[PDB]
């Protein structure tokens, strides 16, 4: 008559690999674009061959 | 662990048993099942009918054009030509066209030489329902040539299941006589009218108009109707007889729970004793000339 | 342990035909493991069970039990999660179709009765389940009236054969 | 006085799902006129009630802070003012308690 | 016990014994095992008679299908579409024998309790009963105690 | 058996009863707005508006100002009652004293209320109006009044 | 103007309803969308998102709560009332209104055009078709006055009678009939030459249409349907019909110096479910309105 | 569905002393209409017979009190106070039992505004206020 529960656990990963080692993490990306090609405003205008 | 292997296997068949038994499958044609080949079912067909039929005649019985349309349509979506054998199918609708018109004339002939007295219209009413699609639907699929059907949506819509039917009737039209084939069609499509009254085939709407038309063309001038025995008449259960007298002289009589419903059970039972279609009729002579 | 209720929202269908009915929303939402016994839970979810969505909620906003704050809560998140994700539009266009509880995991306790002797006290857990359905409630069945029990009983008296001969 | 058998399931559930045991449904619930938050009739609307009360505990908090500490209870009466609202020619014997705020659209 | 088993009641499946008579069993699926002692009778039965059984009644396929297994079984598929199953493990030939030729023989209705072993479908001739047979009628339909 | 039985009993005893009654009255006339259980403000009511009938009876009273030390257990209260309170009820008789339940109390579910004197520079209690006079009910039976007074 | 069966008229009528109603619906290609805003008192900033031309503004209660379903009767469309079955058009903002509200006299106007509707087609479907009955119109009477109005005249062999208690007994009869259906006051907006070839028979109404019209601009007419029923009327209505509780004609007078042939004025009282009252205040309301109700100028 | 209800809940503040006193004299004017019954249309009255049965009354206990008799003693009576009474309907011979011919009588008044709808359209047909 003395029991308790258990199974106490979390539902957020973290940056553990950080926490240290000496394996890090071999991307495959990046985070997002350089410097973005702003397009023409009046590229539905000059939707023909050329202007 | 209960070390073993008997057991656990034994109680994995049952798992699959439940299993199974609480999510069925949709139901698949016999062709596809492991057990099976095609040219012996046709001549087990053949052969347990007593019949001699000619197996070509039959494989063009049992083929249809919604078959052949599919068919078509397969080998157009796929690429693979079958111009050998698709073009010589020959689908079954001119046996069927020869079926329904013999098994129509012939049972015509059969209930006509069988009552004298039935109208024109009564026994038309009556091949209508000995040919209609429901009980052709039954034996077709108590004689397994659903199983032997070639066409799509496995169940086989009734429409098309009548067809085959009436196909492989035609097809021992043509490889047989007339006597054959009307052995056939008795001893397949009469007996299916066994334990059933006229009336259940029929299908009339007013009996009463029919009985004083019928009256006037045997010269018995008028049935009046009189009220003969009734029990309980201020009940909700009462029971009425009514009988109709042409003439001073009973011709039937009809019970009911009102003398309306009772009234039309007396024109009913009247028009069965004057058509010769009574529950004390001859029974069928099923016997060889 | 076993949890199926909450993989009941991961079921997809086929893409209906035009000719179709509609098939309305099913939400299904459980919470696990509440402090409360699981008769007293169970008495409002037989309260709760017919009813659209906001009769409900105002029956358990008087109501004054541990379990109807519960509820009301889990109530709620389903509303919210069936006007989210689960395509349902009209937030008032729900009615529980069914609503129970089931008993949850325990733990065990002394009691130290009046002597050296003792019983075993059972700290007690339940859980909570619901099911929403889009659409109007459906109306109550009536309770079937004189002509209809006369025709059961006239019915009866139509069925009857003669029995043990031919 | 002991059980001389066990009852079954059937009896218990003919005894604890009767209607005399199952919670009755009530009808007195309507909206509140204003702000809609589900009053029941005969009882004054809970969340207006808050309202009140949580405007009546900042008072009390102003009146408090006036009176030093205890055993003051001034022997004239009181009025409330809000941000502007200058004390009017009956109001002047009585206290006043200024807290900081706009007067809100029910406090007449 | 018949209160915990369904029932039929008796009939024939497509009204056989007023016109012709058909077998009413379709394929009879043999599974024999290639090696084992538990399909030594079949062996002996797919050996020497189940040629004479095929020509004995031409209307039913037999398959012997030779698979490797365990327990050999049968599978009887009827007319109407019901399946009975039964296993021929460790039989000697007689008994396959009989077995095979009362499968051949049966209907494929279910076997349950049969339930009043007669099926007249006319059972009246001279008139079912009713309460007003043997009962005379009376003049102008009096009842008693009546006026007029 | 209690026919006619008015002071339903309340502590552990009468006393513990009037006493428990006596702090209730006494945050009051301290508060001028007080939430308690039900029977307790239905009592403590009861008695608060003879607590401003003796307050009206006079300052130099010897009796009202036995009953006012005796009830009054702070002592500032009484100059408060004596001189702010029976002031303001000079013109009214007994209509004070206004109960309104509050729904419940949050722990043990008990039927709580909610009384305060008239006058009460507080917050309005948000009170249960009376249904309007131009509705549909109240307009024909105007109509009705109208006509009935204009056929007399 | 032609020899019609009295059936074949409703339905010509109900199929050109329908027609009308589907070249509206037509007329808009797709679904775009409106953003109707909440100017209410309880629930402040909330912004619905609808469907133009299509979506009610009980679809718009029907996003907040149930309550919203039962109570508003009558809906503000930024400065004007619309029933609850109307189609909105532009982007507007939006105030729900409840019999119980302060100032609830539109809505007591919609209820009784409502009810006069409502006897107007209880009234049309009750008497002997080889007589014949011309809806006339609807006295737009204010609420104050003992009862709601509806104007009939009948056949020329119809100038001598007055029915008993039994007759109107029938007529609420019928019309409780028609509140135990659970129908709705479709309404419609319908131009005016189309709104005149509905009806094109009775020359009460197509003078009544014609006045209506008259009025406004762009020759735009308020139509409404109850069932198979058809009938105009000025301004908005009820959404249901069961919102009506009690209801009850009380009597018909006879005015007939005014004209040759004689009108007969109808007369009947209601109360909602929402403002039911006891039996003995409802008697008394009754008894009033036996007496002759006369504000047309 | 349905809530519940009563007579004044929908009533404005101007109203119920209006409706009070509408239905208070008209009930008192009721009251007093029927204070002749000889003179409307009395059923006609029989002298008495040795073995027949009147009706009685409906009173209401107002108290005790003591009462002296010529003699000395002391007794107590009971004051009985008839408030209205009034015969409400009458069941004829063959319509309870067979035996006996009933009268019903009614008690002191009561509001119309908590009996059923049965009663009071009874007493609407009647045309008195409702009894206890
Ligand atoms: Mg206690
Ligand atoms: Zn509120």
């Amino acid at each position: 008559t003395e029991k308790e529960f258990m199974q106490h656990a979390r539902k957020a990963g973290l940056v553990i690999p950080p926490e240290k080692s000496d394996r890090s993490i071999h991307l495959a990306c990046t985070a997002g674009i350089f410097d973005a090609y702003v397009p023409p405003e009046g590229d539905a205008r000059i939707s023909s061959l050329s202007k | 662990v209960k070390k073993g292997f008997r057991a656990a296997f034994r109680f994995q068949k049952e798992l699959e048993r439940q299993r199974l038994l609480r999510c069925p499958p949709p139901p698949v044609r016999r062709s596809e099942k492991p057990n099976w080949d095609y040219h012996a079912e046709i001549q087990a067909f053949g052969h347990r009918l007593q019949e001699n039929f000619s197996l070509d005649l039959l494989k063009t019985a049992f083929v249809n054009s919604c078959y052949i349309k599919s068919e078509e349509a397969k080998r157009q979506q796929l690429g693979i030509e079958k111009e050998a054998v698709l073009l010589n199918l020959k689908s079954n609708q001119e046996l069927s066209e020869q079926g329904t018109s013999f098994s129509q004339t012939c049972l015509t002939q059969f209930l006509e030489d069988e009552y004298p007295d039935m109208p024109t219209e009564g026994i038309k009413n009556l091949v209508d329902f000995l040919t209609g699609e429901e009980v052709v639907c039954h034996v077709a699929r108590n004689l397994a040539v659903e199983q032997l059907t070639l066409s799509e949506e496995f169940p086989v819509p009734p429409a098309v299941l009548q067809q085959t039917f009436f196909a492989v009737i035609g097809a021992l039209l043509q490889s047989s006589g007339p006597e054959r084939t009307a052995l056939f069609i008795r001893d397949f499509l009469i007996t299916q009218m066994t334990g059933k009254e006229l009336f259940e085939m029929w299908k009339i709407i007013n009996p009463m108009g029919l009985l004083v038309e019928e009256l006037k063309k045997r010269n018995v001038s008028a049935p009046e109707s009189r009220l003969t025995r009734q029990s309980g008449g201020t009940t909700a259960l009462p029971l009425y007889f009514v009988g109709l007298y042409c003439d001073k002289k009973l011709i039937a009589e009809g019970p009911g729970e009102t003398v309306l419903v009772a009234e039309e059970e007396a024109a009913r039972v009247a028009l069965r004793k004057l058509y010769g279609f009574t529950e004390n009729r001859r029974p069928w002579n099923y016997s060889k000339p | 342990i076993s949890r199926k209720w909450e993989k009941k929202n991961k079921i997809v269908y086929p893409p209906q035909l035009p000719g179709e009915p509609r098939r309305p929303a099913e939400i299904y939402h459980c919470r696990r493991q509440i402090k409360y016994s699981k008769d007293k839970m169970w008495y409002l979810a037989k309260l709760i069970r017919g009813m659209s969505i906001d009769q409900a909620l105002a029956q358990l906003e008087f109501n004054d039990k541990k379990g109807a704050k519960i509820i009301k809560e889990v109530l709620l998140e389903a509303q919210d999660m069936a006007v989210r994700d689960h395509n349902v539009e009209f937030r008032s266009n729900l009615y529980i179709a069914e609503s129970t509880s089931g008993r949850g995991q325990c733990l065990k306790r002394i009691r130290y009765h009046g002597r050296g002797r003792f019983g075993i006290m059972e700290k007690v857990y339940c859980h909570y389940f619901v099911k929403l359905v889009e659409g109007p409630p459906p109306p109550p069945e009536p309770p079937k009236t004189a002509v209809a029990h006369a025709k059961e009983y006239i019915q009866q008296l139509r069925s009857r054969t003669i029995v043990h001969t031919l | 006085a002991a059980p001389k058998n066990r009852r079954t399931i059937e009896v218990n559930r003919c005894r604890r799902r009767n209607p005399q045991k199952l919670i009755k449904v009530k009808n007195n619930i309507d909206v509140c006129p204003e702000c809609g938050h589900l009053k029941q009739k005969h009882v004054l609307c809970a969340y207006c009630y808050e309202k009140v009360c949580k405007e009546t505990a900042e008072i009390r908090r102003q009146i408090g802070k006036q009176e030093g500490g205890p055993f003051k209870a001034p022997t004239i009466e009181t009025v409330v003012l809000y941000t502007g609202e200058t004390p009017s020619e009956q109001d002047q014997g009585k206290r006043i308690i200024e807290r900081d705020r706009k007067r809100p659209s029910w406090f007449t | 016990t018949a209160r915990g088993t369904p029932s039929r009641f008796l009939a024939s499946v497509l009204h056989n014994g007023l016109g012709r008579y058909v077998q009413q069993l379709q394929r009879l699926s043999f599974s024999v095992s290639r090696d084992g002692a538990s399909s030594r009778g079949a062996r002996e039965f797919v050996e020497r008679e189940v040629i004479d059984f095929a020509r004995r009644n031409p209307g039913v396929v037999i398959y012997v299908n030779s698979r490797p297994c365990c327990v050999p079984r049968v599978v009887a598929e009827y007319l109407n579409g019901a399946v009975r199953e039964e296993s021929i493990h460790c039989k000697s030939v007689e008994e396959i024998s009989t077995l095979v030729q009362k499968l051949a023989d049966q209907s494929g209705l279910d076997v349950i309790r049969i339930r009043k072993p007669f099926h007249t479908d006319n059972p009246s001739i001279q008139g079912q009963w009713h309460p007003f047979t043997n009962k005379p009628t009376t003049f102008r339909g009096l009842r008693p105690r009546e006026v007029q | 058996i209690s026919h006619g039985r008015v002071f339903r009993r309340m502590g552990l005893g009468p006393e513990s009863r009037i006493h428990l009654l006596r702090n209730l009255l006494t945050g009051l006339v301290r508060h001028e707005r007080i939430e308690a259980p039900w029977a307790r403000v239905d009592e403590m009511r009861g008695y608060a508006e003879k607590l401003i009938d003796y307050g009206k009876l006079g300052d130099t009273n010897e009796r009202a100002m036995r009953m006012a030390d005796f009830w009054l257990t702070e002592k500032d209260l009484i100059p408060k009652l004596f001189q702010v309170l029976a002031p303001r009820y000079k013109d009214q008789t007994g209509g004070y004293t206004r109960m309104l339940q509050i729904p419940n109390r949050s722990l043990d579910r008990a039927k709580m209320a909610v009384i305060e004197y008239k006058g009460n520079c507080l917050p309005p209690l948000p009170l249960p109006r009376r249904d309007s006079h131009l509705t549909l009910l109240n307009q024909l039976l105007q109509g009705l009044r109208q006509d009935l007074r204009q056929s007399q | 103007a032609s020899q019609l069966s009295p059936t074949e008229l409703t339905e010509m009528r109900n199929d050109l309803f329908n027609k009308e109603k589907a070249r509206q619906l037509s007329l808009t290609p797709r679904t775009e969308k409106i953003e109707v805003k909440h100017v209410g008192k309880t629930d402040p900033g909330t912004v619905f998102v609808m469907n133009k031309n299509i979506s009610t503004p009980y679809s718009c209660a029907m996003h907040l709560s149930e309550w919203y379903c039962r109570k508003s009767i009558l809906a503000l469309v930024d400065g004007q009332p619309w029933d609850m079955y109307k189609p909105l058009t532009k982007s507007c903002e939006i105030k729900f209104l409840t019999f119980k509200d302060c100032d609830p006299g539109e809505v007591n106007k919609a209820y009784w055009r409502s009810c006069a509707m409502m006897m107007g087609c209880v009234i049309e479907r009750a008497f002997k078709d080889e007589y014949m009955v011309n809806l006339v119109r609807a006295p737009e009477v204010p609420v104050i006055s003992g009862a709601f109005c509806y104007d009939v005249v009948l056949d020329s062999k119809l100038d001598e009678w007055m029915p008993t208690k039994e007759n109107l007994r029938s007529f609420t009869k019928d019309a409780h009939a028609l509140i135990y259906k659970d129908l709705p006051f479709e309404t419609l907006e319908v131009e005016a030459k189309v709104a005149l070839e509905i009806f094109q028979h009775s020359k009460y109404k197509v003078d009544f249409i014609e006045e209506k019209a008259s009025q406004n601009p762009e020759r735009i007419v308020k139509l409404h349907r109850i069932g198979d029923f058809i009938d105009v009327s000025e301004g908005p209505l009820i959404p249901r019909t069961s919102i009506c509780f009690q209801y009850e004609v009380s009597a018909v007078h006879n005015l007939q110096p005014t004209q040759p042939s004689l009108i007969r004025r109808f007369q009947g009282v209601s109360l909602p479910v929402h403002l039911r009252a006891h039996f003995t205040i409802w008697d008394k309301l009754l008894e009033r309105s036996r007496k002759m109700v006369t504000e047309d100028q | 569905g349905k809530s519940g209800t009563w007579w004044d809940e929908h009533l404005s503040e101007e109203n119920v002393p209006f409706i009070k006193q509408l239905v208070s004299d008209e009930d008192k004017a009721q009251l007093a209409s029927k204070l002749c019954p000889l003179k409307d249309e009395p059923w006609p009255i029989h002298p008495w017979e040795p073995g027949s049965f009147r009706v009685g009354l409906i009173a209401l206990k107002l108290g005790m009190m003591p009462l002296w008799t010529k003699d000395g003693q002391k007794h107590v009576v009971t004051l009985l106070q008839v408030q209205d009474c009034h015969v409400l309907k009458y069941t004829s011979k063959e319509n309870c039992n067979g035996k006996m011919a009933t009268l019903s009588v009614g008690g002191k008044t009561v509001s119309r505004f908590r009996k059923a709808t049965s009663i009071l359209e009874f007493y609407r047909e009647l045309g008195l206020p409702p009894k206890q």
